[PDB]
RNA sequence: GGGGGGAUGUCCGGGUCGCCCUGGGCACCUCUCCGCGGCAGCGCAAGCCGUUUCAUACGUCGCCGCAAUCGCGAGGGGCUCCAAGCGGUCGCCGGCGAGCACCACCCCAGCCCCGCGCCGCCCCCA
């Protein structure tokens, strides 16, 4: 849910009474920016803008940007239960029991493939795929699709019919997401451990020790830092590698080779000088 | 009382096929200190204690038919040739020892070639082809031969033994592929796939923590089957990753064994927990089943 | 299972004693909520059930010194007493030294563990 900007020097965090966007190079908070509760999710907009999508826990939805405070004003209601779920693209499509956009058991949540569209929605023990273990988490990545899902025991499915199971966590896992080029499975947990699967030869290497936070984490629009949303109110750009906080928020011929072709034979009885030439130019 | 080595008939009607077990009292046990055991088909099996000697076993009559040895010393491995038959046997000394199956007979043929060094002792081998051998050393190298010549193909040496202690990484199974490749079961929980057209390895999967012993491939060349002295069997599928790991067992995992026919595609393993225990190889399928 | 009650099928006090009943004890079996939690619609309704996977990184190591503090204890004396000594922890705006490499290739030995055969000794018949 907390997600970069397009020139990646901005971070964007919602809270549960606003949103509040970050200098990733230098400071804390640079807008303080109106959002009322009279929160579902925040994404950007896709296709021209960087402005923002905002749902509330009801129909309210926020189009809002920083840059301005712009989009204190006009929220819309065209749908009549209270929201669940929510996802952008490029036009928006929301989870209400079903999906409205522009089945057995009940929803958890919902995402987006990209600009080939596919949509990947997401039940207990269910999972719909739609072409044009219990859950908690899960990422993608397309190119042709691979969908990672975490669970509420510590096993990390993977699918490109056979999972595959990835289970570290001695508890639920509340994190996984795929690593920018798709090496790596960046996964985090309960115990405050963000594990680096490394899903290649099949090793595993981490950052441990943290503060008691890892939920909700997110990678960089490059295969840079990573961003860790942290359950003690706090987010935290890491650099890789570092793993080290950047943000805290709370014609070469020998002459002996022409003397050999005049040495024998000395003047007279020598061949002649056609084939003699024949000999030097041959030697060039 | 415990497994060292399981071996089925054929791996691909009435057609007799039994599956022959290696309990570490000696014995040998059929189902429906020995130490290795192959079968025949163009069928017989063979097998060694840690002893100099190979030896038949006519089955009808229950008893130790047609003995052979030989000078060098203790056998660790043998397997039977495929068809474009010979045995070959590594030992401890080095020396890898042909023996001949010509219509009826075990003979002791020849020692082709020796390692330099006395203390390369082979643990293992697989057949990339029909007229070349993988072999396991007791080094970190696992070492390709050429059968029509006797030769020494590439050292495909494995690396130090990193996770402590010991320096040298003990390759203690080596299996094959339709495909061309050759899975290397070494010490320290790893395998790794190397290539075949070059001998070089191509993956390095890390699933055990302790030395895989043993593990078998499927007759496609789709499932990799790897148990280890953990308590641990594993699987891969496609180059390559694991599926899951589900310790089936209670010792160490000692011996695999495949098959692929009659509508019933098994693999048996079976360690020093003394109870044989069988799985599909649909994985996903069904549970699984054990037999004492 | 709270109370459920079928002279069910049980003995010990009680009646000369026939089936038996009368107080104490429990094994079997069907209900309202729960003793307790698990499944299906909207802050809340109506109906069901029972007494195998998995654990927490790198970043640099060695020796010595100071300051607070703490422990053991040869050796000697009746759980206590003294003491030669020796270590650990926290701070060192203590200092010194080196960073693949305590590794690769090979050879000679040695510790340990394992094999096989001689002796050295003790045996029993003789």
């Amino acid at each position: 849910d907390p997600i970069f900007s397009q020139d990646e020097r901005h971070l964007i965090i919602t809270y549960n009474t606003s949103i509040q966007v970050y200098s990733t190079e230098d400071s804390l908070l640079v807008r303080r920016i109106a959002l009322p509760l009279t929160i579902v999710s925040s994404a950007l907009s896709k296709s021209n803008p960087d402005y923002l999508w905002v749902a509330c826990s009801d129909g309210r939805i926020w189009h809002i940007n920083w840059t301005s405070g712009e989009g204190v004003d006009t929220p819309s209601t065209i749908d009549t239960k209270k929201l669940l779920d929510m996802a952008v693209d490029a036009v928006l499509l929301t989870l209400n029991a079903q999906i409205i956009a522009y089945y057995d058991e009940s929803p958890q949540s919902l995402r987006s493939v990209a600009g080939g569209r596919a949509i990947v929605a997401a039940a207990k023990e269910a999972l719909h795929i739609g072409i044009l273990d219990i859950i908690s988490t899960f990422d993608i990545r397309p190119i042709d699709i691979d969908v990672a899902v975490g669970g509420a025991r510590g096993a990390i499915y993977v699918y490109s019919i056979q999972p595959r199971k990835y289970h570290w966590h001695r508890r639920a896992v509340h994190s996984v997401k795929w690593s920018g080029d798709g090496n790596y499975l960046i996964s985090g947990g309960y115990e405050t451990v963000l594990v680096l699967w490394q899903l290649d030869t099949g090793r595993v290497d981490f950052l441990p020790h943290l503060s008691a936070a890892i939920e909700n984490i997110v990678v960089s629009p490059k295969g840079s830092a990573y961003a860790l949303h942290l359950d003690d109110n706090s987010a935290m750009v890491l650099s890789t590698a570092e793993m080290k906080p950047s943000m805290y928020v709370s014609v070469v011929v020998a002459p002996q080779r022409l003397a050999e072709i005049f040495n024998a034979a000395p003047a007279f009885a020598m061949p002649p000088i056609e084939d003699v030439f024949y000999q030097v130019a041959s030697l060039f | 009382s415990a497994i060292n080595a399981v071996a089925f008939t054929h791996s691909a009607k009435n057609i007799q096929v039994r599956l022959a077990i290696g309990r570490a009292n000696g014995d040998i046990e059929i189902w429906n200190s020995v130490d290795g055991l192959v079968w025949v088909t163009d069928s017989r099996l063979f097998s060694i204690g840690y002893t100099t000697t190979i030896t038949e076993w006519d089955l009808e009559k229950a008893r130790a038919k047609k003995h052979a040895s030989g000078q060098h010393g203790e056998i660790w491995c043998f397997g039977v040739q495929p068809l474009p038959r010979k045995l070959v046997a590594g030992t401890v000394d080095g020396n890898l020892v042909l023996y001949s199956i010509e219509d009826g007979d075990l003979k002791f043929q020849k020692t082709l070639t020796r390692t330099p060094s006395k203390k390369t002792k082979f643990v293992s081998i697989a057949f990339q082809s029909h007229n070349i051998v993988i072999v396991g050393c007791s080094n970190s190298t696992i070492c390709a031969y050429d059968v029509r010549t006797g030769t020494m193909l590439r050292q495909m040496t494995l690396g130090t033994d990193l996770t402590g202690g010991s320096k040298n990484i003990i390759v203690w199974a080596v299996k094959c592929l339709p495909n061309g490749d050759i899975v290397s079961g070494d010490s320290t929980g790893q395998v790794c796939i190397w290539d075949g057209k070059t001998y070089t390895q191509a993956q390095r999967i890390q699933s055990h923590t302790q030395d895989v012993l043993c593990l078998s491939v499927s007759a496609d060349g789709s499932k990799i089957i790897s148990g280890g002295m953990d308590r641990r069997t594993a699987v891969y599928e496609p180059r390559w990753s694991k599926v899951f790991h589900r310790r089936y067992h209670q010792h160490d995992v000692k011996a695999m064994a495949s098959f692929e026919g009659k509508g019933m595609s098994v693999v048996v393993s079976g360690g020093s927990d003394a109870s044989p225990i069988v799985l599909p190889l649909r994985a996903l399928g069904k549970e699984f089943h054990r037999t004492l």
